[PDB]
């Protein structure tokens, strides 16, 4: 006796907490009179789940539901199977749970409402209905519906001091059966309004922190007015709002279930961009009123990334927070950080223990005697790195060193990130779990190419072994491609660029040697692999007729090594222009900037770039060469507008 | 080609002038008046600055392009792919930008200055600066066109995003939409009917220079309501044809959430597919819509609701003779041979002898509470200076015994409600009414149209419309409602759009006393049903009203009885005003009603609301709290815009106690609530066919 045939359960309650916003604050006394210093922390409460053990084990979540606002939890479940709501109290005031689906509630001479109505707090209880079609998508798609939960004891008091849930449905066939809701396109739920308080929590709640501020008239009317007021989607006044993790060129579909007093009828706006709606058709718009208490989703879909925003356009309402960035990306790209090459200088790094000249300075590939990796030991070790900034992470690759005989690796490690290290994040992912529980390798240059997607972002990732093969250690060269989607090849080395579209100076042509050029693309080999001037003098240049305009986030070099004598490039500059009769140097900080690069040829070197130049055609001088002044490269960018 | 615009930012000054009139067109006219200068009895005006016109860069300064328009600034259509170009030049003190809502971008675009990680040359034309013109760029996409399902061409606009507050306000929008492939192909040669209204509240006191202290600058104060930037009546243009129709582009705008409503003395509306009447228009919102043209003259399109008209909003709109280019009690029912199923098509006209009487009125019986409850008594429980509970309104009647007939009785399951009246199309209805009340009132419906007093199209000698007068002091008048099929549903709307009636004697007042009734109006033609005797079939109504005694023309008879002192009493004050406002929810307060709906009873709500502004959220909310279909189905929800009206389809298989949501501030525990019951047994029908009657 074991098969199977539809139904859910929902493991959830109702607990307070603090709520702020901001990220820039003042001093102990940087201003020894007084000046700011604050923090404006709140006493809400909304729904969370887990399992049974109240608090300590399970109460959490995370990851893909950043976002999730105060909001409960996404409360999904297909069609005509069984939701099964466990709701267990977790604070003051007798609250209930509540949606206009509580439906199927046998009557017998009782109260399906009159009774259910609140329940004292401590005590817990269940609600469990059908799912029922008279409730749900139709025939004309938005694959799924979107109800809504909260509680009915006072209908509004709660409502505002947090607790709001997001119920929403599909049907049949429709979602990842197991583990999982949908995924066939990706599922955001923002909930606008405008918090008053006071007409909230109650008592303390409204006594945090007292007095009163510069040019006031009186309390409880004329006070602090507008003050008390969050304006905010999910509320995050301000653009505050978290998980937006997009993903360009994917289905998308949000669900705006507002809500709220007789104001918050906000005309919502997706910064640049369209998208559709249905009520029987493919009827499309570019906004949405949302009235207080509706709920529509929709269903859009971003062309291009870059981050955008959200908001209210009722100029006061959004003039006052309520906006948010949705950081989209390109998942056409993922280009390696450079772990391996260069660029990652050894300064950024650390642990916990070189446990034997075994250390961050070492990592992936890096081959020599046995002094080429990093290594640890028994203690709960974790490696960190700091990418200079913040950039997303399509994802790392991993693997080891063998020390004479006995072979070293790592089997299974935990993945920590954040901005600015103060905050940690122990990442989770699609798969179940507290967190996301990866997997290693098992010998030398195992390379476990895993992958975050959920995709990640930070500026700061840690890496916490959690087992391994006698002694914890390992190489990488993790690999994303940061925050505006940029910084990926263009033609040279992938042969994407005519080398007719690959003009210059001094071009020295032999009978053998034929340095033309068209043959001068990084890791690039062959017969006379490589260019060459006419005669080395401390000017020249190199041409590239990109023919279409374009963003350059950057530009690789090297140089080629023949016969006994290798030579590269120290020194140079760059120009840029919009045809080949007009040139603009590149200037820095002051006057040109003398670029750094090459201390060999065996590698390749690239130079940043502050100040993205952004042209049809660019040209290249180098200054301090090497024996001689040889030269092989690609650049760096993405597209951009045109044809102008 | 891929046209591009060349836009500017002429900082000059509105005028909202007078005169109005034509113009006299094609070679030779004369603006009306040149009566010379002194004070022309003086015409306040504010100075702002929108975008222009302009071929290149020149100099220009004045009034406004095409006459209809001016203000509202200059409108750009396009094609699907053929992407557009601008350039604006800031010749204003603003820095304002330039937006787009409703494209594509390229961060080259979106004019914003956000931490948008993208740097200047990103964020240059998202913000320019005086004197300083920038060139914008963005592209019409295929991700951007019509749903073949959707009109041929999108109500969109634009404007500078540098903050919006302060900018709007001055003049900072224009027009701009979207159509399907090879269209400059049919606009280009036919439609001179291209005309997009603008319902604006400009609050020019926000955005141009500050003081307060109660003689060289400009500015004076407050608030305004307007349409393509005009007021009381005037804005030149607006003209349409007869047999022909035209297509309306609308775009909310406002800064702040004051919504703005608005009719048509005159016509019905066209969104989505439906019948709606009254383009239900938010703070910011992108409706485009249309109207069948029959008739002819001009038509008072303007704002309906309560402090938007002397404030302008105001706004006619002409048609004329277009050209012409052709090529103890019960016992009765009958019964004799049963002819199968039975046809007989086509109407037939509804009779009504009704009409309107006085009598007291009380919105119990329930529930008692002096001294502390001082909410659900302030009201239903009498005082010194209180009266609640009952009051001495007039309603309308079907009358059982006047001098020509009856056909009434009434359960409560329905208010002060009006006998409700169905409609099916093309049908016509006789309402033969009557006085019986102390002042003279009248009777109008508000969703039809051809509305002439059988026999004759006349009207009492001297007057205009019989609304906006022929009162009846006692006396009794014969009136006709013919049905088009224009003042009836389409397709995309469920069949019954719910609606209503009463007096006009100043065309709204009265009202508030109690006069007041549902008019439904439906079609179909395949297999009907019916009842018999003292039994009906759709008798689902619901109408939430503000009923202000403190405005009805029977507060004083009211008063001298129900009131202790004689008219010792206090003049008005926020004090017992408040406490003479009892809120109907289909007049009952609190609870009454609970209705008689059963387990299954598949059941069809026509519901409106009534008597103050302001939207309105509602709900059930019981053993199922309920869902319904407005198309799609829906939550706790129902948005109807006051003095506005949809029914909904409820099949019912639920539960009882229905806690009949008003979801609004104080209104739900001022009163409204109510409840819904569950019932169980009693049916019949027959076999295959029809026969129970
Ligand atoms: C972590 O979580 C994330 C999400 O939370 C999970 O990632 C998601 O995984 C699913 C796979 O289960 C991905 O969905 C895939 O979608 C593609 C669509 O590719 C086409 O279209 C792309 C744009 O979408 C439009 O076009 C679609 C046309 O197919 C249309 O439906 C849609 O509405 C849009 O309009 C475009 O970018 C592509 O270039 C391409 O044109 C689909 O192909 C995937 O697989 C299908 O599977 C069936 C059956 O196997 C095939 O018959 C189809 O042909 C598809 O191809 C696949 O199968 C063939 C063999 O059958 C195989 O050879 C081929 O390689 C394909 O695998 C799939 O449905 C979704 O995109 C991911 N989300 C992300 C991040 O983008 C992770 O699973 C989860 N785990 C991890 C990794 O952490
Ligand atoms: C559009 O049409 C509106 C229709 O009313 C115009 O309103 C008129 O506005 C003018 C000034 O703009 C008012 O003129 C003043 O009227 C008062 C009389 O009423 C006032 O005083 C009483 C005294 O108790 C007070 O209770 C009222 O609230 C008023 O404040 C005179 O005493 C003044 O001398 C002055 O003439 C008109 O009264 C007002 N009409 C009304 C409503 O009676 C509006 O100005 C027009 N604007 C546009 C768009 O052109
Ligand atoms: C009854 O309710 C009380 C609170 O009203 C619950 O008390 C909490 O108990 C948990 C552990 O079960 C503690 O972690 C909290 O600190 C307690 N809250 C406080 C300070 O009151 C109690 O658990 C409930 N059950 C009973 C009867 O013990
Ligand atoms: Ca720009
Ligand atoms: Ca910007
Ligand atoms: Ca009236
Ligand atoms: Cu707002
Ligand atoms: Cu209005």
């Amino acid at each position: 006796r074991s098969f199977q045939k539809k139904t859910r359960h929902y493991f959830i309650a109702a607990v307070e907490r603090l709520w702020d916003y901001g990220m820039s604050s003042s001093p102990h006394v940087l201003r020894n009179r007084a000046q700011s210093g604050s923090v404006p922390q709140f006493k809400k409460v909304v729904f969370q789940e887990f399992t049974d053990g109240s608090f300590t084990q399970p109460l959490y979540r995370g990851e893909l539901n950043e976002h999730l606002g105060l909001l409960g939890p996404y409360i999904r479940a297909e069609v005509e199977d069984n939701i099964m709501v466990t709701f267990r109290n977790q604070a003051s005031r007798p609250y209930s749970f509540y949606s206009s689906l509580i439906s199927y509630e046998e009557d017998q001479r009782q109260g399906a409402e009159p009774r259910k109505n609140f329940v004292k707090p401590n005590e817990t209880k269940t609600y469990f209905w059908k799912v029922q079609h008279h409730m749900a998508p139709t025939k004309d798609e938005f694959d799924c519906k979107a109800w809504a939960y909260s509680s009915d004891v006072d209908l509004e008091k709660d409502v505002h001091s947090g607790l709001i849930g997001p119920l929403l449905v599909c049907h049949t066939n429709t979602l990842n059966p197991a583990h999982g809701r949908q995924v066939t396109v990706q599922e955001f739920a923002l909930f606008f309004t405008i918090f008053d308080e006071t007409k909230s929590w109650y008592f303390t709640e409204n006594m945090e922190r007292n007095c009163r501020a510069p040019c006031n008239i009186q309390m409880e009317d004329p006070t602090f007015k507008e003050n008390y007021r969050f304006h905010a989607i999910n509320g995050y006044i301000m653009d505050t709002l978290p998980g937006l993790v997009m993903a360009q060129d994917q289905r998308i579909r949000w669900y705006l279930l507002s809500m709220g007093s007789n104001e918050n009828i906000h005309s919502i706006h997706f910064s640049g961009h369209v998208f559709t709606v249905r009520k029987k058709e493919e009827y499309k718009m570019a906004l949405y009123n949302l009235y207080p208490g509706v709920f529509e989703t929709v269903e859009m879909l971003p062309s291009k990334a870059g981050i955008w925003r959200v908001e209210c356009l009722i100029g006061e309402h959004l003039h006052a927070g309520m906006s948010t960035l949705f950081l989209v990306y390109s998942n056409k790209c993922q280009t390696p950080l450079g772990m391996a090459s260069g660029h990652i200088r050894d300064f950024q790094i650390t642990a916990s223990g070189q446990y034997g000249q075994w250390a961050p300075k070492l990592a992936r590939l890096h081959y020599s005697g046995s002094i080429n990796a990093w290594s640890t030991k028994e203690p709960f070790s974790w490696i960190k790195v700091d990418l200079l900034a913040p950039m997303i992470i399509h994802g790392i690759k991993t693997q080891g060193a063998r020390q004479k005989f006995s072979s070293l690796y790592i089997s299974q490690f935990i993945i920590m990130y954040s901005l600015d290290g103060k905050k940690w994040q122990t990442y989770r992912g699609n798969s179940t779990g507290t967190l996301m529980v990866f997997f290693g390798n098992v010998d030398s240059s195992g390379i476990k190419h895993n992958i975050f997607n959920p995709p990640i972002i930070a500026r700061y990732i840690r890496l916490h072994p959690t087992h391994y093969s006698i002694r914890s250690t390992l190489r990488m060269e993790l690999m994303g491609c940061d925050l505006n989607s940029c910084s990926m090849p263009l033609g040279m080395e992938s042969k994407a660029i005519s080398d007719a579209q690959i003009t210059a100076s001094s071009y020295f042509t032999n009978m053998f040697a034929t340095w033309s050029p068209s043959k001068a693309r990084l890791h690039l080999q062959g017969r006379s692999n490589a260019w060459r001037p006419q005669v080395n003098n401390p000017k020249e240049w190199l041409q590239v007729d990109f023919q279409k305009t374009m963003k350059v986030t950057g530009v690789t070099t090297q140089g080629v090594k023949s016969l006994l004598t290798s030579m590269y490039v120290k020194e140079f500059l760059i120009s840029s222009s919009q045809d080949g009769h007009q040139w603009t140097l590149f200037f820095q900080n002051g006057k040109v900037k003398v670029f750094q690069g090459n201390q060999d040829s065996f590698t390749p070197v690239v130079n940043s770039l502050d100040p993205p130049l952004l042209t049809r055609y660019l040209r290249i001088h180098p200054q301090s060469w090497v024996h001689q002044i040889a030269l092989r490269m690609e650049v760096l960018g993405c597209e951009a507008q045109d044809l102008y | 080609a891929t046209r591009r615009y060349y836009l500017g930012a002429v900082e000059l000054s509105w005028d909202y002038m007078q005169s109005d009139l034509g113009e006299l067109p094609v070679d030779a006219r004369f603006p009306p008046r040149v009566p010379k200068s002194f004070p022309f009895n003086t015409s306040v005006v504010y100075k702002k600055t929108l975008f222009v016109e302009f071929t290149d860069h020149l100099f220009n300064i004045a009034k406004p392009r095409p006459p209809w328009m001016g203000l509202l600034g200059p409108t750009i259509q396009a094609e699907v792919y053929d992407t557009v170009v601008i350039t604006l030049k800031n010749m204003a003190s603003h820095p304002v930008s330039l937006h787009a809502v409703g494209v594509s971008y390229w961060k080259a675009s979106e004019g914003a200055e956000y931490d948008d990680q993208t740097s200047q040359r990103e964020k240059e034309d998202d913000k320019v600066f005086p004197g300083g013109s920038h060139t914008y760029v963005w592209q019409v996409l295929k991700e951007n066109g019509p749903m073949a399902s959707d009109p041929l061409c999108l109500t969109y606009s634009y404007l500078s995003h540098v903050d919006l507050v302060k900018d709007l306000n001055s003049g900072l929008i224009g027009a701009l939409l979207v159509c399907r492939e090879g269209s400059l192909a049919k606009e280009k040669t036919q439609t001179l009917h291209k005309f997009i209204l603008l319902f604006a509240v400009f609050d020019e006191g926000k955005s141009w220079h500050s003081e307060t202290k109660n003689a060289a600058s400009a500015r004076a104060w407050p608030k305004m309501h307007t349409v393509n930037g005009y007021v009381n009546r005037s804005l030149p243009g607006l003209i349409g044809c007869h047999r022909k129709s035209v297509y309306w582009h609308v775009i909310g705008m406002g800064t702040t959430p004051e919504v703005h409503s608005i009719f048509l003395e005159g016509h019905t509306f066209l969104v989505r597919n439906h019948r709606q009447a009254s383009l239900e228009i938010s703070p910011i919102t992108f409706l485009t819509a249309q109207t069948l043209l029959m008739d002819l003259g001009q038509f008072l399109l303007f704002c309906h609701i309560s402090s938007h008209q002397h404030d302008g909003m105001e706004a006619y709109v002409k048609v004329d003779s277009c050209p012409e280019e052709p090529q103890f009690d019960d016992d009765n029912s009958p019964s004799f041979i049963q002819i199968r199923s039975v046809a007989k098509k086509h109407p037939k006209t509804w009779v009504h002898y009704i009409a309107a009487e006085e009598e007291d009125w009380d919105y119990a019986p329930l529930v008692l509470a002096p001294d502390d409850r001082s909410y659900k008594s302030q009201y239903l429980n009498n005082g010194p200076q209180r009266i609640g509970r009952k009051y001495k309104k007039v309603r309308f009647m079907a009358y059982t015994d006047e001098t020509f007939k009856t056909r009434e009785a009434i359960q409560h399951e329905s208010g002060i409600l009006g006998p409700l009246l169905y409609g099916e199309v093309g049908d016509t209805l006789l309402i033969i009414f009557k006085n019986q009340a102390s002042r003279p009132y009248n009777i109008y419906p508000h969703g039809i149209t051809d509305v002439r007093p059988l026999y004759s199209r006349r009207l009492p000698k001297g007057v205009k419309h019989l609304k906006d007068f022929p009162i009846l002091p006692g006396e009794i008048f014969k009136y006709k409602w013919t049905v088009t099929v224009e003042d009836g549903p389409t397709k995309s709307d469920p069949r019954c759009l719910t609606r209503y009636y009463s007096s006009f004697v100043n065309m709204e007042r009265d009202l508030a006393s109690g006069l007041i009734g549902p008019l439904l109006i439906c079609y179909k033609e395949s297999v009907d049903q019916r009842g018999n005797q003292i039994m009906s079939d759709k008798r689902n109504v619901i109408l939430f009203s503000v009923f202000d005694e403190n405005r009805s023309w029977y507060l004083t008879e009211n008063i001298q009885r129900f009131l202790p002192n004689p008219a010792g009493v206090q003049l008005e004050d926020p004090e017992f005003q408040a406490s003479n406002i009892m809120h109907s929810i289909n007049g009952y307060v609190f609870d009454s009603l609970q209705l008689s709906v059963c387990l299954h009873e598949v059941a069809y709500w026509y519901i409106l609301s009534i008597g103050a502004q302001t939207d309105f959220l509602s709900v059930f909310f019981s053993g199922y709290t309920f869902k319904h279909k407005m198309v799609y189905e829906d939550t706790l929800t129902l948005f109807p815009f006051s003095g506005e009206t949809v029914f909904m389809s409820m099949e019912n298989p639920g539960l009882w106690i229905l806690g009949c949501h008003n979801s609004d501030f104080r209104n739900r525990g001022m009163t409204a609530l109510l409840k819904v019951s569950s019932c169980d047994k009693n049916t019949g029908d027959y076999y295959e066919d029809s026969y129970e009657d």
